[PDB]
DNA sequence: TATATGTGTATATATACACACA
DNA sequence: TGTGTGTATATATACACATATA
């Protein structure tokens, strides 16, 4: 039994500080490049591993959440389940990175079904945008199986909208239109005046107006008659139950309105009949203001663009254009890394293919017979040759049919094809490759 | 009011409004979007319904689900069914073994204290595919596992989807099964009390003779 | 809208009957051969799948339960988590088929920790007694990846204790000593008279007594004075909370006893000091009977041996010896099946190895010269030869290093070894293999 | 009276009795087996502890976990600690970031209502390994993640087990950490009120300034 | 002052079924 | 006439954290 005095200052300055910085840098603030919180990175890495074999197979969300603990996840699997269910829907994300199968929620019920019901898979958006996974940075933690961050070609953090709370810091980024973000990325890459991306909410038919930095999310109403009114859209933050209980119910028990549901396939819709107690002004402007304020049809939102940059530290951006410029500047370096690595890999592959072709051409018509000898002495004799050096375990590991006519020519043609690929990779630049990647979208 | 009840616009008034009794919260998320707003209402039933055969009315009402069912409709446990909020009660549970052979007959037993809804055809069951086979370019729906196993042999190469619950269906299939319904109108035979006592009763030897034939 | 009438009689006779029979044959009653409920079989199959490449790696219970739905599990993963936790306790199983890491419970607290903490792997007992997995029966459902049942060499349904409730039927089998079960299996296999296996509970230091088909589980007490006694063991049905709240505390709040916790390495140790108003009779027999009855130190159990046989039906046994004899009779057939399949497979392997070994000698300065001809030339000329009629694809697919003397003699040695092994497999019988595999436990 | 509270045989008598404040119920397992029966008692908390800084006594007592720390012990919020059921209070929590970074300092802030407890050394923290490294034939125990990272480079080839909570520990390791405990006795500094206000006060700018250095 | 958003820490609760044992 | 066992059905809660908006 050991008894050591420990002042509260040491506890607060070590353990509490570690927890606070962990909540900031590893729980709730998304990465600037890929837009993933670490739990979402784990979920998508596990989904990629699951979809390695068949890319169109739907895997149960319980199956995806179970295996994240082996990738380096250190928390409960229900958190991973809930994070995954929030990534595989088309009502909360403009650019979903998982397809879902089952009930993943809607704009009326913003609650996915239990994970025992619903399946998920990596989306075609992920394969279309997230490139150069093999060149992603390696996490400093040996037990962190997924990379430090993925390498998309456009900032995904701006696409689906992020809301996270940490100890001492919080982030709130509104969703943006994919086309505007892609256009802004192209403008930044070409070295132009970057146009600010437009804010777009999925499944939203209302209006979004930028006033004094604030964003006004406005629903829509129309008047069928003097006392009847149809609400065709409500601000994005509302549910059916939330809007009914907060606005529509504390207006009928007050004797003001009588409302009926019309939430058809279009989305949110209500039919409100006004009683004589509720009176509207003569002019249209004040009446419009009173109606649009009483029914909660205006939502005001501010942007707190706080992200974890490529160096792992916190960063606050005044607007979105600066974030896009920083993302493009970081991503061009990884495009250059891809180019260099592919140059080296194509050179190595061409060297191996040419060595194998020369070995075959010497075996069929040459002094090398591979008969009446041993394996170790054959390996030494091959190691004598400089061209065959460093390829002795791959030259004798070739099948018999490689000595046939139909397969001796294929090796030389493959060597020529790899040489032409290496030549192609030795002439491109970062800008052209990035432009092609953007053109893929 | 009932917390999780989703009212129809014509509920309580004179119409043919139908109450949908799902077996969970997850099975009703898509219902409010694909239903007829004027004529359809829903209420999620938590878990396995109370075995209420031979129970007293006071004991019956101590269950949250049965009390909420009686509250949403106009059903009084000791009185006739005369003025109800919903014209039809459409039980629509998951199509697996538990939902189809445990919750559904127990719900029928609970509704048997008004053996006039059955006579008037106001107790319905909404058929739901338990198996969805992607045969070539078309989706085939099998409502029971027995039907799929019987018909599994005479199909070409395909892949099946097992529908554990109504939360496993997509909005297209949920909408198809809601706005194009297949209804089983339950009718009580003359000896319904014997069949309910055998399956729901104290004597477990009555389930052994029945299960051995 | 397809309003079709449906009588209640048809509903009961189809869907209620299907559910009841499913509960009996697929949820609650264990299989006679492998001693698994279907959920336990799915858990074992998933753990075996996870064990490929590393038999000693520990996998989270969430990881094991996540992937069982892909194997054909049609229920929520929570039941699989609970079953997996129950299967790796050791304090509850005489023969644990899953090795556990973390808090899986104890006799005092018969509840495992949450699945977010505990790990499991396949125990060495499973690898010891479960043999011939490749010859296990194939389930009639293509989506049921695990077999119809596994093939242990001793009845595992008799080892760990089984309790299950279905609709109309229930099963309760007490745990039995592994050594006694193995001895009874050997006696039944050898045709001698079979002795009844002894009932043994895990980590129980009390006494088990058989009387008219009923088992008495007795705890022990020792008097350290004329008024103070020490309860050293209590029946197996109790945990600390239940014994305290049902026996010790009702007596304490009556002026009878005052009790202290004397537990330790062996659980359920109490120190009871009697009060003045609790009259301990001078008769030793009466004192013993009163202490047994008042302190709940005697548990009375009876078995209800209900199982699922190899045909999938339900069988009720009145004895354990009958079950052992039936299990041995069934398992002898699968031993014979293993012998036959091994004969066939090893004959085919020897034929293939001989064909390859002779082809290689016929390439080294032989009539078959690979060089100078096309792919179809070899793949048709060799197909003409009777000896390479069905092996030409694997003949030409062999590597170049299979053409030196060192690797050419190894092919002939492999062929000779396969011939000798096939000859060995052609002489053994069921009894010899069964005795060999039983004696290796 | 207090449910889930396992009592020591000398609770309420003059002895060096210790109360183990355990985070969660999965962590209280194996304690009843490896504890000193005459001197060790335990109580499982439930997750994060309510932030009690600047709160009223009537508001702290509305928390069940905080209410059943003043009932198990003789602690009264408005009174000094002079008649205590347990001599020492040993907070033992999961050594991950969440436990020892939020639950432990929150519990310290709650117990700061009686600084005489800290002055007497009756508030202790039981150090528990967060990483167990199988190095060769031996095991290395690391109580904090930073401790593991500081020696990970110099460590030889090994495999580490991350201990999410006390429910991830073997009975041997639990027994080793309980019967051979490494306590840290908490001592309140001269300005503990300012530190507690910074960590748990309503102004987040102080937290930002603290985190930015 | 009062909500609410999402990633985390911990739990909990009704029901059905059989049957022997109190 | 309770009741405990173990696969299944479904669901629920209390806590922390920040910052804008009502
Ligand atoms: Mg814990």
């Amino acid at each position: 039994m050991q008894l050591n005095n420990r002042d509260l200052k040491s506890i607060i300055d070590n353990e509490a500080l570690a927890y606070a910085m962990y909540t900031v840098e590893n729980r709730a603030i998304p990465n600037m490049i890929d837009g993933f919180k670490p739990v979402q990175r784990f979920v998508i890495a596990r989904a990629l591993d699951l979809a390695r074999g068949n890319k169109d197979k739907f895997h149960k969300l319980a199956s995806i959440a179970g295996g994240v603990a082996d990738l380096g996840y250190h928390h409960g699997e229900n958190s991973a389940q809930d994070a995954g269910a929030l990534m595989a829907n088309t009502w909360n994300n403009n650019f979903p990175l998982l397809d879902g199968q089952g009930n993943f929620g809607s704009r009326t019920v913003q609650k996915a079904a239990a994970s025992r019901y619903i399946f998920a898979r990596v989306s075609k958006n992920f394969y279309n945008v997230y490139k150069d996974t093999e060149y992603a940075p390696v996490h400093q933690d040996k037990e962190h199986i997924p990379p430090a961050f993925y390498l998309p070609i456009i900032p995904t953090v701006l696409l689906n909208g992020v809301s996270g709370i940490a100890t001492g810091y919080a982030t709130y980024i509104l969703p943006h239109s994919v086309s505007s973000v892609k256009k802004a990325v192209l403008q930044a890459l070409q070295g132009k005046k970057v146009t600010k991306p437009k804010v777009e909410f999925p499944e939203f038919r209302g209006e979004v107006v930028e006033i004094d930095g604030q964003y006004e999310i406005r629903g829509t109403y129309k008047f069928t008659s003097r006392t009847q009114m149809h609400i065709t859209e409500i601000p994005y933050k509302y549910d059916r139950e939330t809007y009914v209980s907060k606005i529509l119910d504390p207006l009928e028990n007050k004797g003001f309105i009588t409302w009926d549901d019309a939430c058809g396939e279009h989305g949110f819709g209500f039919k409100v009949k006004f009683r004589k107690e509720y009176s509207l002004s003569d002019n249209e402007e004040e009446r419009h203001a009173k109606i649009m304020k009483d029914f909660g049809l205006i939502e005001r939102r501010s942007q707190n663009i706080t992200v974890i940059n490529e160096k792992g530290k916190l960063q606050v951006y005044d607007n979105v254009v600066d974030l896009i410029k920083d993302f493009v500047e970081v991503r061009k370096t990884y495009v250059q890394k891809r180019i260099d690595n592919k140059i080296k890999e194509t050179e190595s592959a061409f060297r191996l293919a040419f060595a194998k072709a020369h070995f075959i051409k010497k075996v069929i018509s040459g002094e090398i017979v591979v008969q009446g000898k041993t394996r170790k002495e054959l390996t030494e004799e091959l190691s004598k040759i400089d061209m065959y050096s460093s390829y002795v375990d791959k030259l004798v590991g070739m099948n018999i049919f490689h000595m046939t006519s139909d397969e001796a020519k294929k090796l030389a043609e493959e060597a020529k094809a790899k040489k032409e690929e290496n030549e192609y990779w030795k002439t491109t630049d970062v800008v052209t490759e990035y432009t092609k990647d953007l053109e893929e979208i | 009011k009932v917390h999780k009840h989703i009212k129809a616009n014509l509920c309580g008034k004179d119409a043919d409004t139908t109450l949908f009794l799902t077996e969970g919260d997850s099975a009703i998320g898509y219902l409010i979007d694909v239903r007829d707003k004027e004529l359809h209402g829903g209420y999620p039933l938590r878990g396995k319904v109370l075995n209420s055969w031979g129970m007293s009315y006071a004991d019956m009402l101590k269950n949250k689900e049965l009390f909420d069912i009686c509250a949403i409709t106009g059903l009084v446990l000791g009185e006739k069914a005369e003025n109800l909020n919903y014209h039809n009660i459409a039980i629509m549970t998951d199509a697996d073994h538990d939902g189809l052979g445990s919750i559904y007959p127990s719900l029928l037993g609970f509704f048997s204290n008004w053996p006039e809804l059955f006579e008037q055809g106001r107790i319905r069951f909404v058929k739901t595919p338990v198996i969805i086979a992607h045969v070539g370019k078309k989706q085939e729906w099998f409502y029971t596992v027995a039907e799929y196993e019987s018909a599994k042999d005479a199909l070409p190469k395909h892949s099946i989807r097992y529908i554990k619950g109504l939360g496993s269906l997509e909005k297209s299939e949920y909408r198809e099964m809601i706005q194009n319904p297949v209804y089983d109108v339950v009718k009580l035979p003359e000896n319904w009390k014997e069949l309910f006592e055998m399956l729901m009763g104290d004597n477990a030897d009555l389930r052994k003779e029945w299960m051995s034939q």
